[PDB]
């Protein structure tokens, strides 16, 4: 239903909105999509992240 | 001397290039707690950048940076610097050292005047 | 090697979505590597604060802005009994 509503109607055609944001991965710039998960069992800072500061959507 | 050179050498963490820093602030009455040396995005102080880019448990240029802002004599202290953003209102470098799960950097922070409240 | 199209016009991710093969589809759609071989990853980590963590999934040839996406191929092109089990795995559920 959302894949048929994204096209819009037959008379007028809807604009194609891009999902996510064009971010830079280490320049390997990709269109990405953030999820946010709460894991109470990792506790490991031995993992490289893209950014250093948290940020809202 | 500019701000981003200080941010690059505090993100790499090597303690040599802060020599020439201290008297430079003493040349122009600057401090490490104003809006000129901290970012206008959130108020990220170079101490907070030092704890955010620590390597293998301890960033080697934190105690030189606390030594420099001990000898320069700021009216508002460096370890009690908090962000002024509406996203980070009150967030200190002690929260970064506790968040990065390192006893050594929070020990170096609270040994040098970090308020714990 | 992922962006090579075959004679039907499909990459390996779109072929795993058309053929309905969910285990290789789940593995391609969220794979993370460490150190070297980092540009051939699709699930990155933007930041981590204690327990909360933001994962940046790549949606190159996944969302419907493309002409022949993975979502159009799952919904309209696949003929499998596990066609509904592919729209419930991450990041397609949140998307």
């Amino acid at each position: 239903s959302v894949l048929e509503m994204e096209n819009g109607y037959w008379w007028c055609r809807r604009k194609k909105h891009r999902e996510g944001r064009l971010l830079k991965v280490g320049p390997d710039e990709r269109w990405c999509f953030r999820v946010e998960e709460v894991n109470w069992a990792a506790w490991e800072k031995t993992l490289p992240t893209l950014s250093e500061d948290p940020s809202g959507p | 001397f500019d701000r981003d050179r200080l941010f690059s050498v505090v993100s790499r963490g090597v303690p040599e290039e802060l020599t020439g820093l201290l008297e430079y602030l003493r040349w122009n009455s600057k401090y490490l707690t104003d809006s000129a040396y901290t970012e206008g995005s959130t108020g990220k102080t170079c101490l907070m950048k030092a704890v955010l880019n620590l390597q293998d448990g301890v960033n080697a240029c934190i105690m030189p940076l606390l030594q420099i802002d001990k000898d320069s004599g700021n009216p508002k202290l460096l370890v009690n610097a908090q962000c002024t953003d509406e996203f980070y209102q009150g967030h200190s470098a002690l929260h970064i050292a506790i968040e990065k799960r390192s006893l050594q950097c929070v020990k170096l922070l609270v040994e040098n005047g970090a308020d714990v409240h | 090697l992922e962006e090579i199209s075959n004679h039907q016009g499909l990459t390996p991710l779109k072929l795993a979505a058309k053929e309905g093969k969910i285990e290789i589809f789940r593995h391609i759609l969220q794979r993370e590597f460490s150190g070297p071989y980092q540009p051939l990853s699709r699930k990155f980590t933007e930041w981590c604060y204690g327990p909360v963590r933001v994962s940046l999934y790549d949606l190159s040839s996944v969302d419907s802005w493309e002409k022949n996406s993975v979502l159009e191929i799952i919904a309209f092109h696949c003929k499998s009994p596990n066609r509904h089990r592919m729209v419930v795995l991450e990041p397609l559920n949140k998307l």
